[PDB]
C-alpha cells in the first residue's frame, strides 16, 4: 500500500558525473530506505543500508544519504562498472516491502543517426499465410525513438537492444501481426519513422514492385 | 565461497504446483532470515514473502493464500511451495538472506530460478551499407540464440532480445549490417535438438 | 516462568466500538507470542518499523494493545498514513509507530438478526484529533446558529451516526476485528522479553 514513486529512469551521464538518483515514498520511512544495484546480466545487489550505511566492498562515492522522506543515491564521480539498475526499497512497513520501479545508468556518448530499412518479406515468409511486417532501425543513441505503422500514409511489440558498449549504440526491431489475405489485400505498407536527432524521414514503406 | 542456489526452474503448466529450493554456503543458515523476491521479466523487483528464523512466516498481498514458504535447518536449504500459478507469475524468484539488525534488509541475493508459466506446448522456429535478416517467428524460450554460420562474422549482427507474439510463442529477428556501397543464417534450437540454415542472397 | 496477558485482549467475546478505544498496558510477559504470529488466518498482519521476526530476541518495557471493529472497507489508514473518516475523527496513529496492526474477519460472530445499533463512527470532528486520545466527547457538534443545548432534534441533526452493520450473509463489507498492537523503550529497564 506505501507507495515508493522513484525519479524519471531516463538518467543519462557519463564517466565521473555527478548523478544523483532521488527516490521518494508516500509517508515518512525513516533511515529504513534501502537502495539495490542490478546490472541486467547478472543477480541484484544492494549499495546502502539504514539509508547512511556503506556496504562491505563498496566505495566511498556511493554516498547515498537522506533523512525523512528524501534520498539520493548520489555518486560523485562514476565508472564503467557502475552502469545499471538501480532499486530502492523502504523497511518502515515490515511485512509490506515494497520497491521503487528502477532508474537505468547509462553510458552518455554523441547522438547517434540511425540507418532506417524496411524491406518486404520474399516467398519463404509468403509460405506462411499469416506473415508479419518488419522493419529495422540501428545505431541510434536517443533511445526515447518511436516507431509509427500509418498503412500507406494487429498490432504487436518491438525489441530495443542493450547499449552496444562498441560504439555506444542501440539498435529497435519492429514486428506486426496479420491474418490470412490481410497483408496481400493493401498494397503499399509503410514504416513511419521517428526518432529526436534524425528530423525530416518523409518517407519509408514496403515496395510490392 | 558464500553464496545462496536455487532450484526448481522450468516450465510448468498453469494452475499447476512448483516447488523452489535455496541452498546455503559457508553461513549459518539456522541463524538469519531468508526472504523471496520475483522480478518480472524486464520488470522491476517485487517481494513475495519471508520466513523468519523462530518459523513465523510472511507472505505478500498478491501473493498470500496460495504460496507457502517452508524452511528445514537440515541440510541448510530454504524452500517454497506454490499452489495455483497463473500467467501473471512469470518471474526469477532470487533468493535473499536477511542481515542482522533492526529492519529488513537484503544483503546476499541468489542466482535466480527462472518460472515461466504457460501451457504453450513446445514448437519449432521457422527461417521466414544494408542489412537483412532471418526472421525467427514461432520460436520458443531458449538459452542459446541464432549465429550467422557459427558465428562466421560478428562485426554488424544484431540479435534482439526474445518478444511474445500473439500465439503465445516468443521470436528472434537476428540481422547483421552488410556493405552496400548471399550469407547464411544458422538458427539455433538446442533445446529442442534443431538445427537449420538459409542464405540470404536478395 | 510462563506468564503473559496477550489472550486477554484475543478472544474477549466483546469487542470495543471505535468510541471505547479498549487499551491495555501489557508488562511482565516472557511468553505466549505465538498467539499473534499462529492464529486464525489473518486477514492483515501489517507490521511497521519493529522487526516482527526480530521481537522474540529483543526485550519491551511497555506493550500497548488496542481492540475495535471496522467495516472492512476501512482496514486502511491504521498506519502513519492518515486518510479517511476513520483516520480524521476516530483513530490515528503516530508519525513513527512502532508497532503491528492485525485485523480479521468478524462477520461469522457479529452477524445481528436486526443490526443498525450497538456500534458508532464519527461524522465530522476535525476541529479536534490528537493520536492516542480518544474523543468520547458526543455532546453535540457546531452547525447552524445554536447546539441546541443538548435538548437536540428536529432541524438540529447534526450530531453522529451509529453504524448499520446488520450482516445476514447479506454484505460484502463485512465488519473485520482489530487489535493494534504497539511498544515503547524509555529511561526505564524493559520487562517484556521472549521465552527463554
Amino acid at each position: 500500500d506505501i507507495q515508493m514513486t522513484q525519479s524519471p529512469s531516463s538518467l543519462s551521464a557519463s564517466l565521473g558525473d555527478r548523478v544523483t538518483i532521488t527516490c521518494r515514498a508516500s509517508q515518512t520511512i525513516g533511515r529504513f530506505l534501502n537502495w539495490y544495484q542490478q546490472k541486467p546480466g547478472k543477480a541484484p545487489k544492494l549499495l546502502i543500508y539504514g539509508a547512511s550505511s556503506l556496504q562491505i566492498g563498496v566505495p566511498s562515492r556511493f554516498s547515498g544519504s537522506g533523512s525523512g522522506t528524501d534520498f539520493t543515491l548520489t555518486i560523485s564521480s562514476l565508472q564503467p562498472e557502475d552502469f545499471a539498475t538501480y532499486y530502492c526499497q523502504q523497511s518502515y512497513s515490515m511485512p509490506p516491502v515494497t520497491f521503487g520501479q528502477g532508474t537505468r545508468l547509462e553510458i552518455k556518448r554523441t547522438v547517434a543517426a540511425p540507418s532506417v530499412f524496411i524491406f518486404p518479406p520474399s516467398d519463404e515468409q509468403l509460405k506462411s499465410g499469416t506473415a508479419s511486417v518488419v522493419c529495422l532501425l540501428n545505431n541510434f543513441y536517443p533511445r526515447e525513438a518511436k516507431v509509427q505503422w500509418k498503412v500507406d500514409n494487429g498490432n504487436s511489440q518491438e525489441s530495443v537492444t542493450e547499449q552496444d558498449s562498441k560504439d555506444s549504440t542501440y539498435s529497435l526491431s519492429s514486428t506486426l501481426t496479420l491474418s490470412k489475405a490481410d497483408y496481400e489485400k493493401h498494397k503499399v505498407y509503410a514504416c513511419e519513422v521517428t526518432h529526436q536527432g534524425l528530423s525530416s524521414p518523409v518517407t519509408k514503406s514496403f515496395n510490392r514492385g | 565461497e558464500v553464496q545462496l542456489a536455487e532450484s526448481g526452474g522450468g516450465l510448468v503448466q498453469p494452475g499447476g504446483s512448483l516447488r523452489l529450493s535455496c541452498a546455503a554456503s559457508g553461513f549459518t543458515f539456522s541463524t538469519y532470515d531468508m526472504h523471496w523476491v520475483r522480478q518480472v521479466t524486464g520488470n522491476g523487483l517485487e517481494w513475495v514473502s519471508t520466513i523468519g528464523t523462530g518459523g513465523d512466516t510472511y507472505y505478500s498481498d498478491s501473493v498470500k493464500g496460495r504460496f507457502t514458504v517452508s524452511r528445514e535447518n537440515a541440510k541448510n536449504a530454504l524452500f517454497l511451495q506454490i499452489n495455483g500459478l497463473r500467467a501473471g507469475d512469470t518471474a526469477v524468484y532470487y533468493c535473499a538472506r536477511g542481515g542482522s539488525g533492526q529492519f529488513w534488509y537484503f544483503d546476499l541475493w541468489g542466482r535466480g530460478t527462472l518460472v515461466t508459466v504457460s501451457s504453450a506446448s513446445t514448437k519449432g522456429p521457422s527461417v521466414f551499407t544494408a542489412a537483412l535478416g532471418c526472421l525467427v517467428k514461432d520460436y520458443f524460450p531458449e538459452p542459446v540464440t541464432v549465429s550467422w554460420n557459427s558465428g562466421a562474422l560478428t562485426s554488424g549482427v544484431h540479435t534482439f532480445p526474445a518478444v511474445l507474439q500473439s500465439s503465445g510463442l516468443y521470436s528472434l529477428s537476428s540481422v547483421v549490417t552488410v556493405p552496400s556501397s548471399t550469407y547464411i543464417c544458422n538458427v539455433n534450437h538446442k533445446p529442442s535438438n534443431t538445427k537449420v540454415d538459409k542464405r540470404v542472397e536478395p | 516462568t510462563n506468564l503473559c496477558p496477550f489472550h486477554e485482549v484475543f478472544n474477549a467475546t466483546t469487542f470495543a466500538s471505535v468510541y471505547a478505544w479498549n487499551r491495555k498496558r501489557i508488562s511482565n510477559c516472557v511468553a505466549d507470542y505465538s498467539v499473534i504470529y499462529n492464529f486464525a488466518p489473518f486477514f492483515a498482519f501489517k507490521c511497521y518499523g519493529v522487526s516482527p521476526t526480530k521481537l522474540n530476541d529483543l526485550c519491551f518495557t511497555n506493550v500497548y494493545a488496542d481492540s475495535f471493529v471496522i467495516r472492512g472497507n476501512e482496514v486502511s489508514q491504521i498506519a502513519p498514513g492518515q486518510t479517511g473518516n476513520i483516520a480524521d475523527y476516530n483513530y490515528k496513529l503516530p508519525d513513527d509507530f512502532t508497532g503491528c496492526v492485525i485485523a480479521w474477519n468478524s462477520n461469522k460472530l457479529d452477524s445481528k438478526p436486526s443490526g443498525n445499533y450497538n456500534y458508532l463512527y464519527r461524522l465530522l470532528r476535525k476541529s479536534k484529533l490528537k493520536p492516542f486520545e480518544r474523543d468520547i466527547s458526543t455532546e453535540i457538534y457546531q452547525a447552524g446558529n445554536k447546539p441546541c443545548n443538548g435538548v437536540a432534534g428536529p432541524n438540529c441533526y447534526s450530531p453522529l451516526q451509529s453504524y448499520g452493520f446488520r450482516p445476514t450473509y447479506g454484505v460484502g463489507h463485512q465488519p473485520y476485528r482489530v487489535v493494534v498492537l504497539s511498544f515503547e523503550l524509555l529511561h526505564a529497564p524493559a520487562t517484556v522479553c521472549g521465552p527463554k
